[PDB]
């Protein structure tokens, strides 16, 4: 079931839900060269999914890491360095706050798209004088 | 244009400068991490630490019953910064000085201070599946409404074996949802701890029998299966009561 | 910058002599304690036969 | 200009991919440059400067080995799965599968954060950019217009010059930020940065070829000592390298041409030159055993870094610090001794004495095979009359009047004593050198001018013993000279 209309900040537009990217490895190497057999991509993955999921089932009001400790653990530590990191890519613990405003309007607007000098790919403003149909076209 | 970068943000103000408002309260902490993390946990990982958190006895005022884990291993985080994101974490009232923090990691480094992990029995013993001892491990834990009960062969000898792999089994009654498994590892890695730690403090770490109240505190060769009424200690109930705790 | 370091060089040698200056005095004292330990026992060796 | 109000734009700069950096970068750059009410404060910043030095290090690193960042056909770019497991696996268990895996047919290690920054195969040390603020010229010719200015004015349509601008604008943004208190936070502690300078500097100079507009160069270089001179503390990690670059970097400036091998700076075009002897007194007065060490071994004439070093030198050809010593040796005289005044010197003034204090530094780092004397039909020494200006402007801005005369003295006694004693102990030279001293009209204060002095002023008794002691050796020099 779906219920809330969740945002991200853009920038964090490479997380996926379902796989695992470079950056998150250069910030947190400590489950992937191999060494611990108890830690391991995948449980990292699990804990993932399972925390940015609690996050955006009630993201109005916050989360704690302690949260997560009392739910599931192989760690303290670990747990709280990669819940802090999420925090700070804003995937979790991001709409725990609201902000609004009244937006008055100014001479430009989304929906305003009339004809004016472009910057964009090419575009003919004058076509063909007479002569330009002596030709024996196609 | 559009507002966001902190919660849907603002930016569309009197253009001014604004640091890193993310604090749900008190809540950014990112600096200084990435040389220090890379060069430290590169390497191999050990033990773990089962710690039990009591301060709402008459001469403090507060909730702390909560348990957790931690690594010895590790010196990556200041652990009263762990402790105040904890508290902040528990709503309490800022003032963490009548909410002080001190007295909580004074507790935290002295139950760390009596700590080897599993003895040589991991450090340079390594018994195929441990050798013996299956302490009668029993653990009652009061979540939510209810408490729960058990009792049951666990080895000390063998290290091949994880508690957590016990809790998400046991995790296949009515729910057992979360936060029950935790404190029950947790429990698990306490209870088996103290009596090889207490065996360490005698010597038997790597021989067989001990020295006296390691004589009642063990199972048996137990060369059949067991009657109804014996194990009928190792069965569970989940039973609700008014709270007198 | 300079005057200052050069300070702090100069106390390094003034705490220096601070120290080889206390560590003698502590020989000194010790020694002649030893003599007249020494002085001690013999005499009362003497004073005992 | 407006709007522009966050900070936190740390984040998506510490993300890696070509948008997101753009987004921030021109941003935050623009941002720094507006100073009216425009300061970037220090609360939990400094990720800033971290993710700032590492996006630098790696761009300039696969610069170096030529190939473009941003776009490639991998992503995500390591496990993608949702295997069997739900919180604990990888146990006892796992070798069964084995066990199943031969029976269904019927570790690593992790690199640090940042790359390294020498060694780098493709980048092996060959002499090239050792070149003087001449190239403005070539800049010119660079920046020319003709047919072929292949100076792309316009955006990225290749990447190359992408990368070269990002840099460009990185290295500016840098500079922005080091003006103010958190220089302490830049304070050789954000190891990153310091990475980020050396490699930056092993590239400047050491270039082979992938940089575009010459001016860029400059740039660099500009921006460069001007965020060094907002430093004055510790530096030279790795050091030797790193010690040998700066000095390289200082002398970029003043113009060449044994003898003083720089013409003195006609002093109204430039203000670099400046920078430069400033941060080599700043970040050269730490005494402690590291710096002046350094420069001390480069006096001579992992382990790999050693044989840099010597590759160096032999590749800058006898000595090479004289150099250093005559680019010193600019910027002070011949326009304020060759003015109308001595009032518009004051300003000057307040920049000359560090100079001098650098000098006699060094001077007691010479006290082994040289030739070295500086006092040849080179300079002679204005510094006398120099001395006799400010003497005369004490008589008739403030607070280093009297230590500049001081350690001018100093300088002469020193420099004249140094170069006596060590041709002594080579003695590979007649004993005209003695002549040879007592040869300079420029020198020995005359004993009038000490006589008259010894009355007037009566204000200066330091000086008096300097200019007493000068006189001294001067007639002692005199005496045995027969």
């Amino acid at each position: 079931p779906q219920a809330h209309e969740i945002v991200i900040p853009s920038y964090s537009k490479w997380f996926n839900l379902e796989k695992i990217h470079s950056i998150e490895v250069q910030s947190l190497p400590e489950f992937f060269t191999n060494r611990i057999p108890s830690k391991t991509p995948e449980v990292y993955m699990r804990y993932r999914n399972f925390m940015v999921n609690s996050y955006r089932l009630n993201p109005n009001e916050y989360f704690s890491v302690t949260t997560a400790r009392r739910n599931v653990s192989g760690d303290a530590a670990a747990l709280f360095r990669l819940h802090k990191f999420l925090t700070k890519w804003g995937l979790i613990n991001y709409q725990v706050d609201s902000k609004l405003l009244p937006k008055n309007i100014e001479p430009p607007l989304t929906s305003q798209y009339s004809t004016r000098h472009d910057a964009p790919r090419g575009l003919f403003p004058f076509e063909s004088y007479k002569p330009s149909v002596q030709l024996p076209d196609m | 244009n559009g507002y966001s970068g902190y919660g849907n943000g603002i930016t569309n103000t009197t253009t001014r400068v604004i640091p890193q408002v993310e604090v749900g309260n008190r809540k950014h902490y990112l600096e200084d991490k990435l040389k220090v993390y890379k060069q430290a946990m590169n390497e191999t990982s050990e033990q773990l630490v089962p710690i039990r958190l009591e301060f709402d006895q008459d001469r403090d005022r507060f909730f702390l019953r909560d348990t957790l884990l931690w690594n010895k291993n590790d010196k990556l985080i200041k652990i009263e910064d762990f402790v105040d994101d904890m508290l902040r974490d528990y709503r309490f009232e800022d003032a963490t000085r009548e909410q002080h923090i001190d007295t909580i990691c004074q507790s935290i480094q002295e139950q760390i201070q009596e700590f080897q992990g599993n003895p040589y029995i991991e450090l340079n013993q390594d018994r195929l599946g441990g050798d013996d001892l299956r302490i009668r491990i029993k653990l009652d834990i009061v979540v939510g409404q209810n408490q729960l009960i058990d009792q049951f062969e666990w080895d000390i000898s063998n290290s091949d074996n994880c508690p957590e792999e016990f809790a998400e089994s046991m995790c296949q009654e009515l729910e057992l949802p979360g936060e029950f498994v935790t404190a029950i590892a947790h429990s698990i890695r306490e209870q088996v701890h103290m009596y090889h730690k207490s065996l360490a403090l005698l010597g038997y770490n790597f021989d067989g029998s001990a020295r006296s109240r390691m004589l009642p505190t063990i199972t048996l060769d137990d060369v059949y299966r067991p009657a109804a009424e014996s194990k009928i200690f190792t069965p569970n109930l989940l039973q609700i009561s008014a709270a007198e705790l | 910058l300079y005057k200052n370091h050069e300070l702090l060089k100069l106390e390094r040698k003034k705490t220096e002599a601070v120290a080889r200056l206390k560590s003698m005095n502590k020989s000194a004292i010790n020694q002649y304690n030893r003599r007249q330990d020494k002085k001690n026992k013999r005499l009362k060796f003497g004073h005992r036969l | 200009e407006l709007g522009a109000i966050n900070l936190h734009a740390l984040s998506m700069s510490l993300q890696s991919k070509n948008l997101g950096e753009i987004n921030t970068a021109l941003n935050t750059l623009l941002v720094t440059s507006a100073d009216s009410n425009l300061k970037i404060s220090l609360v939990k910043y400094p990720e800033l400067l971290d993710s700032l030095a590492i996006l630098g290090m790696n761009l300039l690193s696969n610069l170096s080995q030529n190939v473009v960042p941003y776009h490639r056909n991998t992503s995500d770019y390591y496990y993608e799965d949702a295997g069997s497991n739900q919180y604990y696996v990888t146990q006892h268990d796992k070798m069964v599968d084995k066990i199943f895996e031969k029976v269904n047919n019927n570790v690593k290690q992790w690199d640090l954060l940042p790359e390294p920054i020498r060694f780098l195969p493709n980048q092996f040390p060959l002499k090239i950019h050792r070149t003087p603020y001449l190239t403005s010229l070539k800049k010119i010719k660079d920046e020319i217009d003709d047919p072929f200015t292949k100076i792309n004015t316009r955006g990225a349509e290749d990447p190359k010059v992408l990368i070269n601008d990002q840099l460009s604008t990185i290295s500016m943004i840098l500079r922005n930020i080091s003006f103010s208190d958190n220089n302490s936070r830049i304070m050789s502690r954000n190891f990153y940065l310091k990475r980020f300078i050396s490699d930056l500097l092993w590239l400047v100079l050491i270039h082979p070829e992938n940089f575009t507009c010459n001016r860029k160069i400059l740039n660099f270089k500009k921006d460069l000592v001007i965020v060094l001179s907002n430093i004055s503390h510790l530096l030279e990690i790795a050091s030797s390298i790193d010690c040998l670059l700066i000095l390289i970097l200082v002398i970029s400036f003043g113009q060449p041409k044994e003898s003083l091998t720089f013409n003195e700076f006609q002093l109204q075009w430039g203000k670099y030159q400046t920078f430069g002897v400033d941060i080599l007194a700043k970040l050269f007065s730490l005494e402690k055993p590291n710096l002046n060490y350094f420069k001390s071994i480069l006096l001579n004439k992992n382990h790999k870094d050693k044989k840099l070093l010597r590759r160096l030198l032999n590749l800058y050809n006898h000595n090479l610090l004289n150099d250093v010593v005559s680019f010193l040796f600019s910027a002070i005289p011949l326009q304020q001794v060759l003015s109308q005044s001595a009032d518009p010197s004051l300003l000057i003034d307040q920049f000359s004495p560090v100079i001098s204090q650098s000098l006699t530094s060094i001077l007691v780092i010479v006290q082994l095979p040289f030739v070295w004397l500086s006092s040849e039909e080179n300079i002679g020494s204005g510094l006398l009359k120099l001395s006799e200006i400010i003497l005369n402007i004490n008589n008739s801005y403030s607070k280093v009047l009297l230590p500049s005369i001081n350690i001018s003295c100093v300088q002469l006694i020193k420099c004249l004593v140094e170069k006596s004693i060590c041709f002594e102990n080579c003695l590979n030279n007649d004993p005209e050198i003695l002549k040879k001293i007592a040869s300079i009209p420029n020198l020995f204060p005359t004993d009038l001018e000490i006589f008259q002095l010894f009355t007037n002023p009566s204000v200066d008794i330091q000086i008096i013993n300097q200019y007493q002691l000068l006189y001294n050796l001067k007639n002692d020099i005199l005496t045995n000279l027969e």
